[PDB]
């Protein structure tokens, strides 16, 4: 129907906010691992 | 908390036995107690009360009250015996108020017994000196209570 | 034929020694028999092995994840109909998340501060030695010669600092010349980043290239250049209603005498209005994020209980959650005196909504006790999704009241947000 | 929107990464799965 | 109890006997969490000075030593600041009851 | 490091303060990057410390 009374934060329902910092630290770890691979 | 049905389904178009849809008067609803209030066909005093909402709501309220009563009475493993004030145990030597008169009274806050006195149930085998003085033959045997300090299978011995 | 009950590995023996130390210390919950401590140690070693097995199977499952649409892999996200509905960020959301800074920028700022302090010390040393006044003529400005030659600065750096490399010493000579000329501005390096040598046309002339770069850098950081950039961005429609209102408020603060004194200059009367807009325009160096609200904690100092609220259908569902910290790790949730598994009739899709404010917060549910009081319409069962939505909002508001930084993920998940849908 | 000159100024002292409260732009979205190709 | 000048003498003697001997950071932090910040930096300066002279322009400089610990001594024995200073001195290393006998005397 | 006109007791006090500060930052980064299994990133951070 018309969901105009529903907020914009509820319509996609973007959950999973806990994993983002873990993903960023894993990305930094993989960048340093790639730097270790390129040097040797 | 209970998840049984309490209200009656409202009046609308005549339902059919489809998916997510039961007829308004079915033998599955309310244990078939809608059989008193149904019309099988697809005298005004016997036809008007089956279609009134307040009448069918009062009838299902009566049936749910009957179910609540039989489930509250099937919980009873006891009975009320009028025992005099002298022979009663120490927890009942007080002034017990009536139901819905005062705050729900704890049994003994000094002896660390925080429980309702109205829900207290006493064993029959501990009151044989009070309930049966005329027999004198010990009609019920003494209750064997387990030794909590004995080394058993529960305590790895 | 007889399995030995004794600890068989050194890890088992170390855990048994820890359990014996705990039993001798008199900690609550530690068993007193030895067979129970043996059971405890064997179960803890099996739990550690199962955690290692789960970590290894997740490591293997990361490489075989079906990232494409296939036989059993279905999108169903509305990526065909709507397209890219779930957001994703590559930056740590401050101050909820933390990624450590890269070592290259750290070492660059460290070396820049070292060179700046060394050049300032050499400039102050020459100022003490030379005896005060030093006037620079027009031909001395056109020749770009200061009081010290490059040879004198190189000899001073070789004499005073023995451990000094060649290119570092040459960069120090260049920075001392730049600091004795004017206060040093770090603007030539970024102009070398954004403007290459082949674009302007100097491929064989590096000296004129660096001269043009330092001239553009010293002309960039003036007030008139910032005012012209702010006027250019005002012409390019880069403002919202908030910036228009702040420019109006800054125009209203100027009186007529200050307006005349500012219009005596050509760029200052525009700059007094457009200071905040030029702060916004300057990019990630000077524009701040708005960010979610971070409030103060409203916790009972005696009981440690925070109070949150939740609503649904406007009138029907109202809930109030009281939240406390459990220090014995036996946390449990209760709704109107009955535990949550019996209020919602063991339904996983309703109790997962109550678990969700602890999940998005990256918090353990067993470290918290919660009781939820129903204030709306009392019914014999609240096993539906809208009541569970109100329960989730109540638990999330209680978690926000207890720990304030929990509002940073919980507002992003939409758990603190109220919809207005009635019957 | 249209192409402008914002952010193109040289930032002083090069410390544009340590300011963690900086403007992060509008929230971009990413696909959760690669859709099959059209051709 | 009974501190017109007894606590003043107790604090100046205990501060003098605790400043010139050792070299640690155990005295700076407890003055820092007590609310006074400048004397914490000054006593960190004095303990670092004592550490520097213990680990390895001789007679003229050292008189400043006899200035600055004295600058500590008359600072913690002002008539308002004897109390928290003697309470903090009671916790770390100073265990004496020659001038703490007045507590038992008033009891 | 760029201050030698200050007296040596001030320099040693600030040096001890920086030693304590670097050790506290090292322990804080050890406790922060522990549950992410970030041994390479933590190794670079400990090498920088």
């Amino acid at each position: 129907d018309k969901y105009r009374r529903v907020p914009m934060l509820l319509k996609p329902q973007q959950g999973g906010q806990q994993y983002f910092n873990h993903f960023l630290i894993r990305s930094t770890n993989d960048r340093l691992t790639q730097q270790d691979v390129d040097n040797a | 908390v209970s998840t049984g049905e309490f209200d009656h389904p409202p009046f609308q178009f005549r339902q059919r036995h489809t998916f997510n849809t039961t007829p308004l008067h079915d033998a599955n609803r309310f244990g078939g107690r809608t059989a008193y209030l149904r019309e099988i066909g697809p005298k005004k005093q016997g036809r008007r009360f089956k279609k009134d909402p307040r009448t069918v709501q009062f009838n299902v309220d009566v049936w749910c009250a009957q179910q609540t009563l039989r489930k509250r009475w099937k919980q009873r493993d006891w009975e009320v015996i009028e025992i005099p004030f002298r022979l009663v145990p120490r927890e009942q030597q007080r002034v017990i108020p009536e139901l819905y008169t005062d705050i729900p009274q704890m049994t003994d806050p000094a002896r660390n017994d925080f429980s309702n006195i109205r829900n207290k149930v006493y064993d029959r085998e501990e009151l044989q000196g009070v309930l049966f003085p005329a027999a004198g033959a010990m009609l019920y045997p003494p209750l064997q209570r387990v030794d909590k300090q004995a080394m058993t299978l529960d305590k790895y011995l | 034929m007889q399995k030995l009950l004794s600890p068989r590995t050194a890890r088992h023996a170390r855990l048994f020694r820890l359990a014996g130390k705990l039993a001798d210390s008199g900690s609550p919950g530690v068993p007193k028999s030895d067979g129970e401590r043996l059971v405890w140690v064997n179960s803890h070693v099996r739990r550690d092995k199962d955690i290692s097995l789960s970590q290894e199977e997740e490591r293997i499952r990361e490489l075989m994840m079906p990232l494409e649409v296939g036989e059993n892999s279905f999108a169903a996200n509305g990526q065909a109909t709507h397209g890219n509905l779930f957001y994703f960020r590559e930056y740590p959301m401050y101050p909820g998340e933390y990624v450590p800074a890269e070592h290259n920028t750290l070492s660059s700022l460290r070396d820049e501060l070292r060179l700046d302090l060394t050049a300032q010390s050499l400039k102050e040393a020459w100022m003490r030695v030379s005896g005060g006044v030093y006037f620079q003529s027009v031909d001395e400005y056109y020749a770009s010669v200061d009081g010290l030659d490059a040879e004198q600065i190189g000899e001073v750096l070789a004499a005073l600092f023995p451990e000094l490399n060649c290119y570092e010493a040459q960069a120090l000579v260049q920075r001392t010349l730049e600091c004795i000329s004017r206060p040093v501005s770090a603007a030539s390096r970024q102009l070398s980043r954004t403007i290459t040598a082949e674009a302007v046309g100097l491929d064989n002339a590096p000296g004129h290239y660096t001269n043009f770069l330092e001239w553009m850098g010293r002309l960039t950081e003036t007030r008139a250049f910032k005012t012209e950039h702010a006027l250019f961005e005002f012409s390019r429609r880069k403002f919202n209603r908030d910036d228009v209102r702040v420019m109006f408020e800054n125009y209203r603060l100027m009186s007529k005498a200050t307006l005349l004194a500012d219009s005596a200059d050509s760029y200052s009367h525009f700059y007094t209005v457009l200071k905040d807009f030029a702060r916004k325009v300057a990019g990630e160096d000077s524009r701040h994020q708005i960010g979610v609200r971070i409030d103060e904690a409203e916790v009972d100092p005696e009981t440690g209980i925070a109070v949150g609220r939740g609503c649904a259908d406007g009138e029907k569902y109202h809930f109030t959650a009281l939240l406390r910290e459990n220090r014995d790790h036996n946390g449990i949730i209760t709704v109107m005196g009955k535990p949550l598994s019996l209020v919602l009739d063991n339904k996983a899709w309703l109790m997962e909504m109550v678990l969700m404010p602890f999940d998005e917060a990256n918090l353990d549910y067993r470290d918290f006790d919660a009781h939820i009081v129903s204030e709306g319409h009392a019914m014999p069962s609240i096993a539906n999704e809208i009541a569970a939505f109100a329960l989730r909002m109540a638990v999330a508001n209680a978690l926000v009241k207890l720990i304030p930084l929990t509002r940073i993920p919980l507002k992003k998940s939409g758990l603190l947000s109220v919809d207005r849908r009635r019957e | 929107g249209q192409k402008s000159l914002m952010g193109a100024l040289p930032a002083p002292y090069g410390d544009a990464e340590f300011f963690r409260g900086r403007y992060r732009g509008p929230p971009v979205a990413r696909p959760v799965v690669s859709l099959p190709t059209l051709h | 109890f009974l501190h017109p000048t007894v606590k003043r003498r107790f604090v100046v003697k205990a501060v003098a006997e605790i400043l010139h001997n050792s070299s640690s950071n155990a005295f700076s932090n407890m003055l820092r969490e007590n609310g006074l910040h400048d004397t914490a930096r000054e006593v960190a300066l004095c303990e670092a000075m004592n550490r520097n002279k213990e680990l390895a322009a001789r007679e003229e400089r050292a008189a400043s030593r006899k200035q600055r610990i004295e600058n500590i001594a008359q600072e913690l024995s002002s008539f308002e600041r004897v109390d928290l200073s003697c309470d903090l001195l009671r916790k770390l290393g100073v265990d004496m009851t020659e001038l703490d006998t007045a507590a038992a005397a008033t009891r | 490091s760029h201050s030698a006109s200050m007296p040596e007791e001030w320099r040693e006090a600030r040096r001890l303060q920086l030693v304590e500060l670097y050790n506290n930052l090292a322990m804080e980064e050890v406790e922060r990057l522990a549950p992410h299994r970030a041994d390479r990133l933590l190794k670079e951070q400990m090498k920088r410390f």
